[PDB]
């Protein structure tokens, strides 16, 4: 690395260059800027409709959204400050974005206070097991908020029912309305509840001076899925400035690579985004917002 | 829906020679100056197609056996050809797939669709003021679990009558990619009297359907007319072909169209 | 050693750490109990959203499964043929010739 004198010596393993021309190198230009170009991110669904709606479901009947085919912006979500307590399983609300699945789910139902912390993947308890089970493959988020002062009446409110007993165990994001009445002996309870027979329908009662564990958090999964459709449920990307004319790397919309861009007088059908040359390598681009 | 026509019968499926219908763009890649070999399901050179019509005794819409993916292509005055089923049993028992042309939007669904004895869509009211827009909907009567719903921008199609000779030529290629459909399609002018149009043609996208079902058969969805047993059929035809895994060399020109093709 | 390791409810002279910031490299010891941030936010040090104390200890106890009774592992480095050697085996040397 001395100088190129010593190149060539290092080229031919000797310590003598004789009179002549020799190949010692090869030189390359690296890149230098990254560029995005994607199509447009706009038409994002609406996920305030489900979270800050004026009444939910009842967690028995909890209400669901279907999101498919638009983009997902979660960011609102978490930097909006309008929430009071959040928690998530393997990926941020910001870095939830980046993934692209078939649909999403919100999931949205308002429980007590000590059963916040069942909403979890392979949980267990009075929501996990009978009302919303969360898949073991869960890689959303759960939010809540405290509406102490929205969903709480003096003397118990009642408009949200919830179910409490059942013979067997949910399903993941099962919904199941059923009344089935609840036997642990061996009598037929006869429509009827009492000795070893109580239903499992039931109310809540919700107050302003219930303590902390029994108060209403508007709680909301965000269930996603894996089906054997492709996805659709993006989230938003920002793209960058073109650049014309210099080695740096470059990234469309299904075209990565690196090398250098130039103006020519090829004309892509309406359809096509890249090119190939007679080798069946590709050699040209399409901008997807500009023609 | 479930009312049969007065005057529909089967006839048996008489052939005819299609010459060099049947080449398509393989991918959405440009190549130009440049002549490229690619296999994929094509259809034969001097191959065997299908003889159907529609008049006011035959009205064929029989549900026929798929099995590969089939070529497509109709030459019409009336613009009678509105859309197509596919499905293992075209019936609820399993999700069937659907592409209708209303003349207003391009809609496609896939649903749990119940199958109808004679499903067509109806044009009334010609006495005076004619004006030539569809009225009534006669594809399925249920569906269920409609996963998908793809519905094009909105237009104003000719369904216009016209006398003479065909003068339109509508084309499609409807294939079976382990589920993925790739629904390539052109429209064109023509003036032709029988067998097939002397020309070259190749076709372009127009959807893609990621659905993931199998097919093994299709039906013809064809559009009526009255001025549902006394519904009367205008003047078109189409044809059917099944493809093959052939190879072809495109003969691509400057600004990427193809311009001629060989059967290998 | 579930007969000499195991404790009535679990035994913290043995630890394990749960999660890490970047990826460990081959025979490094880091005992650092720092915070991991698994999201966007600043932890700044302390428990919170997305930030999780990585340090776990081990859960001993008379039920557990072969799965989970503790097992003393212990791995063997070294370099084959690159130097003089210093831990051979009983090969007793012979004559030279």
């Amino acid at each position: 690395a001395l100088d190129p004198l010593s190149e060539t010596k290092c080229t031919l393993k000797s310590f003598t260059v004789e009179k002549g021309i020799y190949q010692t190198s090869n030189f390359r230009v690296q890149p230098t800027e990254s560029i995005v170009r994607f199509p447009n991110i706009t038409n994002l669904c609406p996920f305030g409709e489900v979270f800050n709606a004026t009444r939910f479901a009842s967690v028995y009947a909890w209400n669901r959204k279907r999101i498919s085919n638009c983009v997902a912006d979660y960011s609102v979500l978490y930097n909006s400050a309008s929430f009071s307590t959040f928690k998530c399983y393997g990926v941020s609300p910001t870095k939830l974005n980046d993934l692209c699945f078939t649909n999403v789910y919100a999931d949205s139902f308002v429980i007590r206070g000590d059963e916040v912390r069942q909403i979890a993947p392979g949980q267990t308890g009075k929501i996990a097991d009978y009302n919303y089970k969360l898949p073991d493959d869960f890689t959303g988020c759960v939010i809540a908020w405290n509406s102490n002062n929205l969903d709480s009446k003096v003397g118990g409110n009642y408009n949200y029912l919830y179910r409490l007993f059942r013979k067997s165990n949910l399903k993941p994001f099962e919904r199941d309305i059923s009344t089935e009445i609840y036997q642990a002996g061996s009598t037929p309870c006869n429509g009827v509840e009492g000795f070893n027979c109580y239903f499992p329908l039931q109310s809540y009662g919700f107050q302003p001076t219930n303590g902390v564990g029994y108060q209403p958090y508007r709680v909301v999964v965000l269930s996603f899925e894996l089906l054997h459709a492709p996805a659709t449920v993006c989230g938003p990307k920002k793209s960058t400035n073109l650049v014309k004319n210099k080695c740096v790397n470059f990234n469309f919309n299904g075209l990565t690579g690196t090398g250098v861009l130039t103006e020519s007088n090829k004309k892509f059908l309406p359809f096509q985004q890249f090119g190939r040359d007679i080798a069946d390598t590709t050699d040209a681009v399409r901008d997807p917002q500009t023609l | 829906q479930c009312v049969n026509l007065t005057t529909r019968t089967q006839l048996p499926p008489a052939y005819t020679n299609s010459f060099t219908r049947g080449v398509y763009y393989p991918d959405k890649v440009f190549r130009s100056s440049v002549l490229h070999s690619t296999q994929d399901l094509f259809l034969p050179f001097f191959s065997n197609v299908t003889w159907f019509h529609a008049i006011h005794k035959r009205f064929d819409n029989p549900v026929l056996p798929f099995n590969d993916g089939v070529y497509f292509a109709s030459t019409e005055k009336s613009n009678i050809i509105r859309g197509w089923i596919f499905g293992t049993t075209l019936d609820s028992k399993t999700q069937s797939l659907l592409i209708v042309n209303n003349a207003t939007n391009v809609v496609i669904k896939v649903c749990e669709f119940q199958f109808c004895n004679d499903p067509f869509l109806g044009v009334y009211y010609h006495k005076n003021n004619k004006s030539w827009m569809e009225s009534e909907f006669r594809v399925y009567s249920s569906a269920n679990n409609c996963t998908f719903e793809y519905v094009s921008q909105p237009f104003l199609m000719d369904l216009e009558g016209k006398q003479g000779n065909f003068k339109n030529l509508r084309e499609f290629v409807f294939k079976n990619i382990d589920g993925y459909f790739k629904i390539y399609s052109k429209h064109t002018p023509i003036n032709l009297v029988r067998d097939l149009p002397q020309g070259f043609s190749a076709l372009e996208p127009l959807v893609d359907l990621p659905i993931g079902i199998n097919i093994t058969r299709f039906q013809t969805l064809l559009a009526l007319h009255r001025s549902s047993s006394g519904w009367t059929a205008g003047a078109a035809a189409y044809y059917v072909g099944y493809l093959q895994p052939r190879t072809f060399l495109l003969k691509y020109n400057e600004n990427g169209t193809i311009t001629d093709a060989v059967d290998c």
